């Protein structure tokens, strides 16, 4: 995820937010600009379709063994990736 | 009802004792001697005994021996669909369990439980086993101890067991050549060892013949057997009204 | 618990096995149905359950007393692939004449039995001479001490009848039954007295 | 010493959870033996489960393994000495010279 | 020593003898399992109040005990004239107890 | 030397469809061959060198994937989608060249499974979990090792192979 | 029962058909006839009897 799309059907505005690590927390529906501020709120829930999603897909790396020295065994480290 | 009144009659017959014994299981015919022993060991004895210790035995044990595929198979395959939860094992399994008594291994947060085996659920049963000369030498001692006083003790790897299974085994094994010798004893052709002989009643063992005309009387008495509909033997006798004829004879003390 | 059994057999086989080289010169270049009698069978196992008669009867007890001349184990299973040959050629009824190709079967079942388990010819004869081997050096012994060197050097050779080792620890296995003898190892022994 | 239990030469998936998350094959006893010696005893009085693992660091210098993690091969350089005993007292004149131990002749 | 569950340690369990303070087991002629407990048997009396220590504690329990026992010759009583070495297929140290 | 043996091999490294059957008659196609005797010029470097380049040849030993797992099975998984099917050699080397060493290690489970290779068509997993079956093409290069010492030619053969039934038929 | 195996099976006489197309594959100048299944038994002797030095 990377962008993000609530509806509250009421108002239609889709309040958008950036997106931080992997867990996060949805917001509150009593906080946009038509559908809030009266006896009505609508309530929000999230859009497929207008939320656009990116790629991502996990590997690890080890040592040549040739490289290595005569002493400990080699150890892994976590990569990631990105755009296409 | 009538059927409580047709014990009644039929207690005050006289010829009962050989009525019975010709309508015991038309997949046999002659031999009279064999289908004496097997009607006794349906039915049970007694079992009070002396005070302050011993249990005598509760019953008899009688095993035939001949050779096989011949009519030995049939009194088998009688006894364990008309006795009361009578059970039928071959014994080659002989080292697993079964037969033999074997604890079984941890499993589920316990180790050391009971075992199954169709020897301590013949509780009025009379299981049938067969073939004693192909097993091993080691349960030849086991069920000879489950055959004297009618328990058997474990204490194996946990807690001692003592579980009180009143028996009543009956046996089909084979001879030594699967023809009985004649000028001989017995002593050479039974293939066992010698007190557990003497710890069992007589086999009254079956002999047979190449005689040209008992062959075309019991081929006769095979083809109305295996017809489609010939029911015209008569046995006086029905399987339910035999059950429950034995069913009032199992509840006196004489 | 088997009916019957057969054997293939195998030779050089000339004439036969360079026509068996022609059917796989074949298939290698370039009604069989593949459902249709698949449905005749299934249809045909438990719709119609067919009669015994007479008629078989009486052919049926003319074959046994000559064959006379297994009991009866033999004669169970004979019927059932007579029925079911009934049950197959002729989907109705009983048949009179399908005997002959059940007694065609079994006859060639004991063609494979002409040539100790079954069998006794070899056991009228081991049993008695054993039985003699005996009572010669228990009348020549006043102990009963036989040891092991002696019985290799006295049973092997006075016939030429009988295995080496293949039997003879078999042979005093029910003499230890009859009450005759008891082990001690690979060498001594002890024997019956009187 | 020569004790044979399995990790003679491997690793046995040994992670003790590294603080929660973390999962180390640990070294059992090829990085001490890398450039260097080693020696073991009783090689007759050992089970089946020892002589699968020195024939295959004696053909190949390099141990694999993927118990329930991950596929490693780390080199090593070892050299064994060894020193066993024959079975049969003093029977090496009077038989054969050969067999005279009958461990498989995958190592000899 | 039966086992440990999953936050336990290697216990230590009785079997017969150390309930039996003065009572009877069996020996008779369990031919083929002879050899393996006849070892743990006769150094109960001659090391009498013997225990062990099998990959746990070393421990000594107290027991005892006495031994009653119903063997059973190969066949019959009088086997032989030959004596009762010849009679029994036990050897002397354990039938000297 | 041993022009013998290597002229062999390359005509089983193209292999090529037996017969177009059409009918329901799945022939045999893809005959093994096998190796014995003791050499000491390292026989292993000999066969599996030509394994590391011939086409998806895969190798292998005696130790690892044994005759259980010579087929595909269900393990375990990191936390992610586990009892996924993971496999051996021959689920994976379909049609190739099974290149195989060790002939006398894991034999309760090797002698099972490679009957079922030479039976056509029945790799599969008889488990728990599925009784699903896959496909049966690839060549069989096998190099049995012999009892101690040298194989004695004086003496019987199949002193040090254990498998009648699998080699005179 | 001192040296050799087989009793000549029809399974050894269709695998003497499977390599000979297969030689007549890798050496496909459509030749199929006497010479090209002269160098398949020509390949079976030399196998056969490898233990006779």
């Amino acid at each position: 995820v990377e962008v993000i799309a609530y509806t509250c059907d009421q108002c239609g505005y889709e309040v958008f937010q950036e997106v931080n690590s992997r867990t996060f927390t949805p917001l509150s529906e009593c906080t946009s600009e038509e559908c809030s501020q009266n006896q009505t709120k609508g309530q929000l829930f999230m859009s497929t379709r207008a939320s656009k999603f990116s790629a991502f897909q996990e590997c690890k790396i080890q040592e040549l063994s040739q490289q290595v020295p005569v002493g400990h065994i080699p150890r892994s480290l976590n990569i990631h990736v990105n755009g296409t | 009802s009538d059927e409580i009144n047709e014990l009644k009659e039929m207690v005050k017959d006289e010829h009962i004792y050989d009525k019975l014994v010709r309508s015991i299981a038309p997949a046999v015919f002659g031999h009279e001697a064999v289908k004496k022993g097997i009607l006794l060991q349906m039915l049970g004895g007694v079992h009070k005994s002396t005070v302050e210790g011993i249990k005598l035995r509760g019953d008899i044990n009688i095993c035939v021996v001949g050779d096989p595929s011949t009519s030995k198979s049939q009194f088998l395959k009688y006894v364990v669909g008309f006795a009361p939860r009578s059970v039928y094992t071959s014994g080659k399994a002989s080292s697993a369990a079964g037969l033999t008594a074997a604890v079984v291994r941890d499993e589920e947060g316990g180790d050391y439980t009971i075992e199954a085996g169709a020897l301590m659920l013949a509780d009025n049963g009379i299981c049938c086993i067969d073939e004693f000369d192909k097993m091993d030498i080691s349960d030849q001692v086991a069920i000879h101890e489950a055959m004297e006083q009618q328990t058997i003790s474990i204490a194996k790897a946990g807690i001692h067991a003592t579980l009180n299974a009143r028996t009543s085994i009956l046996a089909a094994a084979n001879p030594v050549g699967g023809r009985y010798n004649r000028k001989l004893s017995l002593r050479g052709n039974l293939n066992m060892t010698a007190p557990i002989m003497s710890r069992f009643d007589l086999f009254f063992v079956i002999l047979d013949d190449c005689n040209e005309k008992i062959d075309t009387e019991l081929a006769s008495h095979i083809v109305d057997l295996h017809m489609k509909r010939d029911e015209a033997i008569e046995p006086p006798f029905s399987a339910e009204q035999l059950r429950r004829y034995i069913k009032y004879a199992r509840t006196f003390k004489p | 618990r088997f009916d019957l059994v057969y054997l293939v057999l195998d030779k050089v086989d000339e004439k036969n096995d360079r026509e068996l080289a022609k059917h796989l010169t074949n298939l290698y270049l370039e009604v069989l149905p593949v459902e249709f009698l698949t449905m005749y069978i299934s249809y045909a196992k438990e719709h119609i359950h067919p009669i015994i008669t007479e008629a078989a009867k009486t052919e049926l007890v003319r074959a046994y007393v000559g064959m006379r001349k297994a009991t009866t184990r033999q004669l169970e299973s004979m019927i059932r692939l007579a029925e079911a040959h009934a049950k197959m050629k002729l989907k109705n009824v009983v048949e009179l004449e399908d005997v002959q190709e059940a007694v065609r079967l079994i006859r060639s079942a004991i063609k494979d039995y002409a040539t100790q388990t079954g069998k006794s010819v070899i056991q009228r004869k081991l049993q008695e001479d054993l039985s003699r081997e005996i009572m010669n050096v228990l009348k020549d012994q006043a102990s009963d001490s036989m040891s092991f060197n002696e019985l290799i050097k006295q049973i092997n050779e006075h016939s030429q009848d009988r295995v080496e080792s293949s039997d003879i620890q078999e042979a005093l296995s029910r003499l230890q039954q009859e009450d005759k003898v008891i082990v001690l190892g690979e060498g001594v022994r002890r024997s019956v007295r009187l | 010493t020569g004790r044979g239990s399995s990790g003679v030469g491997l690793t046995a998936a040994v992670t003790t959870d590294r603080e929660t998350g973390e999962r180390r094959l640990e070294a059992g006893a090829m990085v001490l033996a890398d450039r260097g010696v080693v020696c073991i005893d009783e090689f007759d009085k050992m089970t089946d489960v020892d002589r699968v693992a020195i024939h295959e660091v004696m053909e190949q210098q390099t141990v694999t393994i993927a118990k329930a993690g991950i596929h490693t091969t780390l080199n090593a350089r070892c050299s064994v000495i060894a020193a066993a005993n024959p079975v049969f007292g003093q029977y090496d004149v009077n038989r054969d010279p050969h067999q005279n131990i009958a461990l498989p002749d995958s190592l000899l | 020593v039966r086992k440990d569950p999953i936050t336990k340690e290697w216990t230590l369990e009785g079997g017969a003898l150390v309930l039996a303070d003065k009572g009877v087991c069996l020996i008779d002629e369990f031919d083929k399992m002879n050899d393996q407990d006849r070892t743990s048997i006769h150094e109960a009396m001659e090391q009498q109040s013997i225990s062990i220590s099998k990959a746990g504690i070393v421990t000594t329990l107290q027991a005892r005990c006495s031994i009653i026992a119903a063997a059973n010759p190969n066949g019959g009583r009088y086997n032989s004239t030959l004596p009762l070495a010849q009679n029994v297929s036990l050897t002397e140290p354990i039938l000297s107890r | 030397g041993n022009l013998d043996v290597k002229k062999a091999l390359l005509l089983l490294l193209v292999g090529g469809v037996d017969k177009r059957v059409g009918d329901g008659m799945k022939i045999r196609g893809d005959i093994n061959v096998c190796l014995m005797g003791d050499p000491g010029v390292a026989k292993s470097q000999l066969l599996k060198a030509i394994c590391k380049i011939s086409p998806r040849g895969v190798y292998t030993t005696g130790k690892g994937s044994s005759g259980v797992g010579l087929t595909a099975a269900v393990m375990k998984d990191p936390v992610t989608d586990e009892m996924i099917l993971e496999g051996g050699a021959l689920v994976l080397a379909d049609n190739g060249i099974c290149c195989i060493d060790e002939f006398d290690k894991m034999d309760e489970s090797d002698r099972t499974a490679i009957h079922e290779v030479m039976e056509q068509q029945t790799i599969s997993i008889s488990k728990a979990g599925i009784n699903t079956t896959l496909n049966a093409r690839t060549s069989i290069l096998a190099a049995a090792n012999p009892l101690y010492g040298r194989y004695n030619p004086r003496l019987s053969p199949l002193d040090n192979i254990n498998l009648p039934a699998a080699l005179l038929s | 029962s001192k040296f050799s195996f087989g009793q000549a099976t029809p399974r050894t006489l269709l695998g003497i058909i499977r390599l000979s197309q297969a030689l007549a594959k890798l050496r496909l100048a459509d030749m199929v006839d006497i010479d090209d299944v002269e160098e398949a038994l020509r390949l079976v002797r030399v196998s056969k009897e490898s233990l006779y030095q």
